[PDB]
C-alpha cells in the first residue's frame, strides 16, 4: 500500500539523499522512523494534516515537507553519524480512530 | 497528562 | 448530574473560519488558534496541569469541513437562519470611583458565529487593554461571546459596546456609564 | 450574503463523580442535529431523516462502532481524570459587599463554582418576603457574580445581615449592615 | 506512552507454543498492538486492542491477552510454524493521543525442526 524507494539506497558522505514515500490508500496522517538494530523503531518526523509536519524524538539533521495528501519524503542533511541505518515509512487515517499504522517496506541508507 | 481529543467521522461521499 | 464536558467545534462558509474549544461546565478550559496553530489555556495556569496537541483540532476541523461541503449540498443549498445577538453590559465587580475595574459586553443566544464587536469611550473606539473570548457553545446550539474593557471609573466617562450582526437591523449598543 | 455552518459537539456527562459516564457525538448543519452516536444507544442513530443514510453507513462499519464505544472510559473519564485537577477541585470563595443602591444590595462577586446559598436577615430574623435577585451570572472567566437586593424602607438601629453559603468556606459568610 | 518487551531472543521448536512477552508503562485505555517483520521489510499488523473484549485474534492464527491488572498484552500461537521466524514488535497508542505509535525494542524469534 505504501511505496518507498529505492529499497537500498547506498550514498557518499556529506550528500544530502532524499527518501521517497508515496501512499494511494488516502490516509491523513504519515510517519517516519528509523530502525536501529536492537532497538524499537524510533519516530523521526510525522505529519497530521497537508502542509503540516511535527519533530519526533531523533529529528535532528532530518527534513519532512508535505506538500501532498499522498506524499511525505524525508531528506537526510549530513546531520548526524545516524545515517548508516533501516528507514520506515507509516500512515493511517482518522474517522473514528486513530487507525491502526500500515508500513511501506523501507529502504537501507549506507556511506 | 493530556487531554484526549473525539474525532468526528468523515461523512462517507 | 453533576459534570459536563463538551468539545465543540465548527466550519463556517464561505468565511471559512474554523474553532475548536473544551467546554466545562459553561467556562472555556481552552481553544485552538487556528492560524498560529496553537493550545490556548483560558487561564494561562492551566498549562500547567495538562497539554493538549494543537494540530489534533486542526486534523477535525479539516473534516469539518469536507463534512460541511456535503451536508450543505444534500440539502439543496438551503442558508442558516440568522438568530440576532442580545447584549449586555456589566462590571466584574462593584464599582468604586477610583479603583480599577473591568467591563463585560455579553453577547449571547446567537448564529452564526461572527461578530464585529467595539469598545466605545465617550463615543471614540477604545482599544487599550481590550481581551476578548472565542465563541462558546450553549445547550440550544447558540452562541456566547464575552469581551472586556478594563477602565478606571470616572464621573466623566461613558462607555458603549457596539455589536453588529447579521441577525441585526442596525448596529445595537449598550450603554454603561456611572 | 448566504451563510453555512457545520458544528460537532463531543459531550461528556458524569454523574456521581465518574460512576455513571454517558457519551454524545452529535453533528449539526445550521442548527439542525442530523445523527448523533449515543454511548447509551451503541450505534450512529439519525435524528432527521437526513441524516438516516449517514448513520446507515456508519453502522455497516463494524470497526468504527467498538471504537466510539470506548470513549466514555478512553475519551470522558480520561479527560475528567486529567483536568479534575483544576476543575471539579476548583474553589474561588466569594467577594462579598454589601450598599443600598441609591433598598439594599448585597453583592456576591468572583467566586466558582456556580452553587451559591445567599440569604438575608433582619435582626437576626430570615427575611423571606423583599428577596430579589439577579440569578447566578457567569462573567465568563472562571468566575461567577450575583447580587441579591432586599426589598426594604428601615428604621434607626436595625441591623441588616446578609448571609453567604459556598462551598469553599465551611462557616458562612457575613455581613452587616445597620440603619 | 511507554513499552518494553523483556525476552531479546526466544528459539523454541516448531510445532511447540508461542508466548512473546509485553510490558506497557502505566495508562488506563491505552491503544496496544503486536507488528511482526521480516528482515529487510516493513511491519505487518499482527492485531490491536482500544477496549473492551479482553482477548483478540490476528493473522496467521495469533492471539492476545490484556490483563490491565498484569500491564500484560503477550502475544501468543498455540501451534509455531516455521515461518514465523522474524522479529516482533509491541506496540503501544501514546499518549492521548494519535497516531504516533511507540514501540517496544522488539524481541526476535527463531525456530528449529
Amino acid at each position: 500500500g505504501i511505496t518507498q524507494s529505492p529499497k537500498y539506497l547506498f550514498r557518499k558522505e556529506g550528500q544530502n539523499v532524499t527518501l521517497s514515500c508515496e501512499q494511494n490508500l488516502n490516509h491523513d496522517a504519515m510517519y517516519w522512523y528509523r530502525q536501529d538494530p536492537g532497538q524499537g523503531l524510533r519516530l523521526i518526523y510525522y505529519s497530521q494534516i497537508v502542509n503540516d509536519f511535527q519533530k519526533g524524538d531523533i529529528a535532528e539533521g532530518y527534513s519532512v515537507s508535505r506538500e501532498k495528501k499522498e506524499s511525505f519524503p524525508l531528506t537526510v542533511t549530513s546531520a548526524q553519524k545516524n545515517p548508516t541505518a533501516f528507514y520506515l515509512c507509516a500512515s493511517s487515517l482518522r474517522d473514528g480512530y486513530t487507525g491502526e499504522l500500515f508500513f511501506g517496506e523501507g529502504s537501507r541508507l549506507t556511506v | 497528562q493530556h487531554i484526549r481529543c473525539n474525532i468526528p467521522k468523515r461523512i462517507s461521499a | 448530574e453533576e459534570h459536563v464536558i463538551i468539545q465543540a467545534e465548527f466550519y463556517l462558509n464561505p468565511d471559512q473560519s474554523g474553532e475548536f474549544m473544551f467546554d466545562f461546565d459553561g467556562d472555556e478550559i481552552f481553544h485552538v488558534d487556528m492560524a498560529k496553530k496553537e493550545t490556548v489555556w483560558r487561564l494561562e495556569e492551566f498549562g500547567r496541569f495538562a497539554s493538549f496537541e494543537a494540530q489534533g483540532a486542526l486534523a477535525n476541523i479539516a473534516v469539518d469541513k469536507a463534512n460541511l461541503e456535503i451536508m450543505t449540498k444534500r440539502s439543496n443549498y438551503t442558508p442558516i437562519t440568522n438568530v440576532p445577538p442580545e447584549v449586555t453590559v456589566l462590571t466584574n465587580s462593584p464599582v468604586e470611583l477610583r479603583e480599577p475595574n473591568v467591563l463585560i459586553c455579553f453577547i449571547d443566544k446567537f448564529t452564526p458565529p461572527v461578530v464585529n464587536v467595539t469598545w466605545l469611550r465617550n463615543g471614540k473606539p477604545v482599544t487599550t487593554g481590550v481581551s476578548e473570548t472565542v465563541f462558546l457553545p450553549r445547550e440550544d446550539h447558540l452562541f456566547r461571546k464575552f469581551h472586556y474593557l478594563p477602565f478606571l471609573p470616572s464621573t466623566e466617562d461613558v462607555y458603549d459596546c457596539r455589536v453588529e450582526h447579521w441577525g441585526l437591523d442596525e448596529p445595537l449598543l449598550k450603554h454603561w456609564e456611572f | 450574503r448566504p451563510r453555512f455552518l457545520e458544528l460537532l459537539k463531543s459531550e461528556c456527562h458524569f454523574f456521581n463523580g465518574t460512576e455513571r459516564v454517558r457519551f454524545l457525538e452529535r453533528y449539526f448543519h445550521n442548527q439542525e442535529e442530523f445523527v448523533r452516536f449515543d454511548s447509551d444507544v451503541g450505534e450512529y442513530r439519525a435524528v432527521t431523516e437526513l441524516g438516516r443514510p449517514v448513520a446507515e453507513s456508519w453502522n455497516s462499519q463494524k470497526d468504527l462502532l467498538e471504537q466510539k464505544r470506548g470513549q466514555v472510559d478512553n475519551y470522558c473519564r480520561h479527560n475528567y481524570g486529567v483536568v479534575e485537577s483544576f476543575t471539579v477541585q476548583r474553589r474561588v470563595h466569594p467577594q462579598v459587599t454589601v450598599y443600598p443602591a441609591k433598598l439594599l444590595v448585597c453583592s456576591v462577586s468572583g467566586f466558582y463554582p456556580g452553587s451559591i446559598e445567599v440569604r438575608w436577615f433582619r435582626n437576626g430574623q430570615e427575611e423571606k418576603t423583599g428577596v430579589v435577585s439577579t440569578g447566578l451570572i457567569h462573567n465568563g472567566d472562571w468566575t461567577f457574580q450575583t447580587l441579591v437586593m432586599l426589598e426594604t424602607v428601615p428604621r434607626s438601629g436595625e441591623v441588616y445581615t446578609c448571609q453567604v453559603e459556598h462551598p469553599s468556606v465551611t462557616s458562612p459568610l457575613t455581613v452587616e449592615w445597620r440603619a | 506512552q511507554s513499552v518494553t518487551q523483556p525476552d531479546i531472543h526466544i528459539t523454541v521448536s516448531e510445532g511447540a507454543s508461542l508466548e512473546l512477552r509485553c510490558n506497557y508503562s502505566y495508562g488506563a485505555t491505552p491503544y496496544l498492538f503486536w507488528y511482526v517483520q521480516s528482515p529487510g521489510q516493513g511491519l505487518q499488523l499482527l492485531l490491536k486492542y482500544f477496549s473492551g473484549d479482553t482477548l483478540v485474534q490476528g493473522i496467521k492464527g495469533f492471539e492476545a491477552e490484556f490483563k490491565r491488572s498484569q500491564s500484560s498484552f503477550n502475544l501468543r500461537k498455540p501451534s509455531v510454524h516455521w515461518s514465523d521466524a522474524a522479529e516482533y514488535f509491541c506496540a503501544v497508542g501514546a499518549s492521548g493521543n494519535t497516531g504516533k505509535l511507540i514501540f517496544g525494542q522488539g524481541t526476535t524469534l527463531q525456530v528449529k525442526p
